[PDB]
């Protein structure tokens, strides 16, 4: 843990989003409610996000912790602990620039 | 920093070798690996990538193969080229584009890893370091192979591993007596000869209905995979191989499969087998003028396999001679007429009647003497032989001075084993308790109808039938009727249970069916635990009941169901049994005796046998116990005497009624006892028993392990072992560890390991008790696994560390430096006896003084701390120009304490592989039946060890960097 | 689909003393805490035992099938005694003894 103070909070320039997020969820599609596993691109998705369980992949081609950085050829899913899902932002790109509806009404 | 055309390396899969950048992405890096072709992709963030730059005096190579050497190096756009002389044509200002590295870089002594950015952590360093003590100390244990099989500590039985599994390709015929362990003793040979690499490929030919036994025996008791060859995998395995033999080392098949073509014996003949191993070889019936068929591939099979074991019966009390069959077999030249042997072991008799008058304490005749003389070509027997018998101070001990001449001289024995029951101590005494029981009227009134409606029936089955009157009630009282309510047997079993809860008893029952009825009437009546032990279960149901009967306290307080039996592991913590019924055949009722009836049982045995009032049990009572004495004495006179009495003892079975002519018979049957018991006693070859035995060094040897058995550091470094492997170990809290794998264990299968978990204990008698569980030593594949997979990987060989110690100056330097020395020899060898890996710790200061003999590791390593990834990293680059100047330092220092360490090993190994040559050279002069090939294989391994040791070499293995501060 | 089977990956003989054949608890039996009310079993998939792994399945029995529990059981700290059972069986599914 830092030592830290002052909190600051600011407009997020959409350079910035697109900082802190990982990748585009392009389908609304989650799971898939048959198979568990979460979709290939979807609001839930390990590519994006990060894997579902510690340190492997989904496709299971890497599971072990020796691979910490690796992404699956096949699953674009890092090898990595979950916990990190809770942490990946993502993003999504509107066609039509839209307005903010806390700075209007 | 990664930008395309770096070098990097993986740090934790070195194997791969030099990487190169070749893309780069928001957020990841691409490396492509020459050694093998293929990209790696890591995320930037928590960089899991090494960077590979080169200092002066590295030496490189060039991807035309030419070398060169390193002194400086400009970096532009971020990309590196590397300047300096090339050797092989001494060009120097020379440039090598990272880009054209080979990929042979693989993890150098760690000297080269101080400048590969992030290093490893201080745990697994610290692991790898115990690692290494801990193998280098065990390979040398004077008994190795003897402790990690799952059996209890019997002397007889590590005595004939320690003296068989060490020959070399020992061929020996096992004639233990029945129920004695003959698969156990065969199984901690193979261990040994597996565990010392003296033997890779096994073949062991069993009876099909054995196959699937001598599967789990081996695998449960030996932790050994043997691998079934059937038909099928014959196939399978003949389109993976031109021979189908070399896919596996250990290989179970039957001999019926072996005797099916000629092609297949061949084939199997030419799989290069290390040991053979054959069980119940009587079996194997051969005329000098016509051996069978079946005999004939098996004397073709032990001619191409230099270690050959076979494991046989000796029945009908007859003697060696028809053994003589299957010595044959092992050394067709030594033993190759049969009249030769029949004078030796007729002329011996004698000498042994002799002998067991001597070690008895009788008086020897002269003409008797002079006998023994005869065969002991000596002529100053006389002194050593008379104090011995006029009991002397030294009559002991000049007793065991003739009986290890005598062991010497007799003329099998080397090759011949066969332990008795007799001769061998340690079994509980056995004490019977009889109840008489009134017969109830339901059964009276449902049998006599039978009786009147058996007219004509022969007395063989209506002894069959009235034996187990349960199931003929279910004839006219109607099937199922509830027998269990009435039969004053259930009451006195609920009476004594209920009045003894603080006991575990083994209650015995003809067929399973009985052994259902009986827990659901004991439960839904008295409560009481029991778990059934029936052929229908599968092996995991039944060791289940097992586990759960192993409770101490709050565990099944009974058990048991039909014969089945056959578990190798005994319940040596119970001591009473009830026997609800009684067998028909002897041999059933001391085979069912015999389970409990073995040696490491805690109290005697009480024997509990209720049985109804005038019904073929009170007969079976009466014959075993005051005609037999087969309750309390466990001579094997059984069969003979069954054999001799059973077409009229069937008659007073079938008819209680007819009392006359009993008594006699039963004063018959204990005639016929006291005979067979006088002709056993009186032909006990005592002299093979005492050899087979072992002894008081065997007695000796076995309480030594029984004293390193309680091994606590063993269970404290496993613990470590693991978790820093990362295997979750659940603490179920009965003695028993549960392993599981985790999401972050550090390798992609283990060997031994599955996601659902094993259960392991360190307690002998927990796993003598728990045959579900792993018996974990020093010797257990898991362990020797683990070893195998830290030891040769890199991981734990180089880390930093800080002190903070207000006690030593500023920016001092330790460095930790653990050589290795080693030597290379083929494990057949088994030069691991005498030079295993060892390792050589070295703390040294910023003027090279070591101080490994004044600080050991565990007190320097409790106060030390680590670093933070970024800062050490170059934290470490610090100090690259001091590091390499240190090394020089400790390497004259190396070289002297390692011509210590090779001179002293060089010396164990010619005392001990001379001494054991001389007694070998002694056997020759003393006994026929040592081949040229062994002497010439002992000569050949000292020689050879002598050779490989003489060129042996050191090597770093490890390296911890120290520095302190006080921030 | 799931098995309500005695048969429940490694759990002790103790849990299973106090179930019938069929897997239910006895009418009259006194349960605690934690204590298993019922068996249940859950199906285990695309296990893909090794062929050595496969033959050691069969001679031991051991289910590729289960390996993982899903049997119901007494909540925690709650002690009664078991006084009534009942099952409710859809179209196409077989009747168990205590049925
Ligand atoms: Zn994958």
């Amino acid at each position: 843990t830092e030592e830290f103070d002052a909190i600051k909070i600011a407009l997020a320039s959409p350079d910035m989003i697109r900082s802190w997020s990982f990748g585009e969820v392009k389908k609304p599609e989650t799971i898939n409610y048959r198979t568990f596993k979460p979709e290939r691109d979807g609001l839930f998705c390990a590519r994006i996000f990060g894997p579902v369980k510690d340190y492997e992949c989904l496709c299971g081609k890497y599971k072990r912790l020796k691979h910490r950085g690796v992404i699956c050829e096949k699953c674009g899913v890092e090898v990595t602990q979950t916990k990190v899902r809770r942490e990946r932002m993502g993003h999504i790109e509107l066609a039509s620039p839209t307005a903010h509806i806390w700075f209007l009404k | 920093p990664f930008t395309l055309g770096q070098r990097w390396i993986s740090d934790t899969e070195s194997e791969l070798g030099l990487g190169t950048v070749v893309a780069v992405d928001a957020r990841t890096v691409t490396l492509l690996f020459p050694s093998t072709g293929e990209n790696r992709l890591y995320a930037r963030s928590d960089s899991p990538v090494t960077r590979v730059m080169f200092n002066p005096g590295d030496t490189i190579t060039s991807h035309d193969g030419w070398q060169m050497q390193v002194e400086e190096v400009k970096e532009e756009n971020g990309l590196l080229t590397y300047i300096g002389t090339r050797l092989d044509t001494e060009e120097s200002g020379v440039a090598l584009r990272e880009v054209f590295l080979d990929s042979k870089l693989v993890f150098s002594k760690p000297q080269d890893r101080l400048f590969a950015g992030q290093i490893d952590r201080m745990d697994r360093f610290a692991l790898r370091y115990r690692a290494r003590k801990y193998s280098s100390e065990q390979f040398r244990m004077p008994y190795s192979g003897l402790r990690g099989q799952r059996t209890s500590l019997i002397p007889h039985q590590l005595n004939i591993a320690h003296d068989v599994g060490r020959r070399h390709a020992p061929r020996v015929l096992l004639a233990d007596e029945v129920g004695l362990g003959k698969t156990i003793e065969a199984g901690m040979i193979l261990h040994q000869q597996l565990l010392s690499g003296a033997a890779e490929r096994v073949l062991i030919i069993v009876p099909e209905t054995l196959q699937h036994q001598w599967l789990v025996e081996m695998l449960r008791r030996f932790n050994l995979r043997f691998a079934l060859f059937d038909d099928e995998r014959y196939a399978e395995a003949q389109h993976d191989a031109y021979n189908p033999f070399d896919t596996e080392q250990l290989v179970i098949c039957s001999l019926d499969f072996a005797r099916r073509s000629k092609q297949r014996l061949e084939h199997l003949c030419e799989a290069e087998w290390d040991l053979l191993v054959v069980d119940e070889a009587h079996h194997l019936v051969w005329s000098e003028d016509a051996p069978s068929r079946e005999y004939q591939a098996i004397e073709q099979l032990a001619e191409h396999v230099p270690g050959v074991l076979l494991l046989t019966a000796t029945p009908e009390q007859l003697g060696m001679e028809s053994h003589f069959a299957r010595l044959r077999l092992l050394d067709p030249n030594r033993f190759h007429d049969f009249a030769q042997f029949v004078e030796e072991q007729k002329n011996y008799r004698p000498v042994a009647d002799a002998v067991a008058m001597l070690l008895a304490g009788n008086k020897l005749s002269n003409d008797e003497l002079n006998m023994l003389g005869e065969m002991i070509g000596e002529q100053d027997i006389e002194p050593l032989l008379q104090a011995a018998n006029s009991d002397s101070e030294d009559a002991q001990s000049a007793r065991q001075e003739l009986v290890s001449m005598l062991m010497d001289r007799h003329g099998t024995s080397r090759v011949l084993f066969r332990n008795t029951r007799n001769g061998v101590k340690g079994f509980p005494k056995r004490e019977l308790h009889t109840i008489k029981l009134p017969l109830p009227t339901q059964y009276q009134t449902a049998i006599k109808v039978s009786g009147i409606m058996g007219a004509r029936k022969s007395a063989e089955d209506r002894a069959r039938d009235m034996l187990y009157p349960e199931r003929i009630y279910q004839e006219f009282e109607g099937d199922n009727a509830t027998w269990w309510n009435f039969d004053p047997r259930v009451e006195w079993l609920m009476g004594y249970l209920t009045s003894h809860r603080s006991q575990k008893v083994l209650v015995i029952c003809a067929k399973a069916a009985t052994a259902l009825q009986l827990e659901q009437v004991l439960r839904e009546r008295e409560g009481i635990r029991a778990a059934v032990f029936h052929e229908g279960m599968s092996i995991i149901e039944r060791d289940r009941a097992a586990a759960w009967f192993a409770e101490e306290d709050t565990g099944a307080q009974v058990l048991l169901c039909s014969e089945i039996g056959s578990e190798g592991r005994n319940f040596q913590f119970a001591s009473h049994m009830v026997m609800f019924d009684l067998p028909f055949n002897p041999d059933l009722l001391e085979q069912r005796i015999g389970r409990l009836d073995r040696i490491g049982q805690a109290h005697d045995i009480q024997i509990h046998v209720p049985y109804l009032e005038k019904t073929a049990q009170s007969v079976l009572v009466r014959w075993y116990h005051e005609g037999l004495d087969a309750f309390e004495h466990t001579c094997p006179t059984g069969r003979t005497i069954y054999d001799s009495v059973y077409n009229d003892l069937i008659n007073y079975l079938a008819s209680p009624d007819q009392t006359e002519g009993f008594d006699d018979l039963i004063k018959n049957c204990r005639e016929q006892h006291e005979a067979l018991k006088a002709q056993l006693e009186q032909g006990r070859d005592r002299l093979l028993e005492i050899h087979s035995n072992g002894g008081e060094k065997a007695q000796a040897l076995a309480e030594s392990i029984e004293e390193q058995d309680d091994d606590t550091n063993l269970i404290a470094f496993a613990m470590n072992l693991f978790d820093i492997i990362g295997i979750n170990q659940d603490d179920r809290g009965d003695n028993m560890i549960v392993l599981t794998p985790s999401d972050h264990m550090l390798v992609p299968d283990f060997p031994g390991l599955s996601e659902d978990g094993i259960t392991i204990t360190f307690d002998r008698e927990v796993a003598l008790a728990r045959e579900d569980a792993q018996f974990i030593t020093w010797e257990h594949p898991l362990i020797r696994n683990g070893l195998d997979l830290i030891l040769s990987g890199d991981t734990g060989s180089s880390t930093i560390s800080l002190l903070k110690n207000k006690a030593l100056p500023v920016g001092t330097l330790l460095v930790e430096l653990i050589y290795v020395v080693e030597a290379q020899a083929p494990k057949q060898l088994q030069l691991n006896r005498f030079l295993p890996p060892t390792p050589v710790r070295m703390l040294l200061d910023k003027n090279g003084n070591n101080l490994a003999a004044q600080v050991e590791f565990e007190t320097f390593n409790r106060q030390l701390n680590a670093v933070n990834r970024h800062t050490g990293s170059k934290l470490v680059n610090a100090v690259q120009q001091d590091v390499h100047a240190i090394l020089q330092l400790g390497e004259a220092q190396i070289e002297k304490s390692a011509r210590a360490l090779i001179d002293a090993a060089r010396n164990e190994a010619d005392e001990k592989l001379s001494a054991e040559l001389s007694r070998l050279e002694a056997l020759r002069a003393v006994n026929p039946n040592i081949r040229d090939d062994e002497l010439t294989a002992i000569e050949s391994n000292r020689q050879q060890v002598m050779e490989s040791l003489d060129q042996a070499g050191w090597r770093l293995d490890a390296l911890r960097l120290i520095v302190v501060t006080h921030q | 689909p799931e098995e309500i089977t005695a048969d429940i990956p490694n759990v002790g003989e103790a849990a299973l003393s106090k179930l019938d054949e069929s897997g239910i608890v006895y009418i009259g039996a006194e349960v605690t805490g934690g204590d298993i009310l019922v068996g249940k079993v859950t199906p285990k998939g695309e296990t893909q035992l090794t062929p050595e792994e496969k033959l050691l399945r069969a001679i031991f029995g051991e289910k590729a099938s289960d390996v993982k529990d899903s049997s119901l059981r007494v909540p925690n700290g709650v002690s009664g005694t078991v006084i009534d059972v009942q099952v409710f069986t859809r179209d196409g599914v077989e009747k168990d003894k205590r049925a």
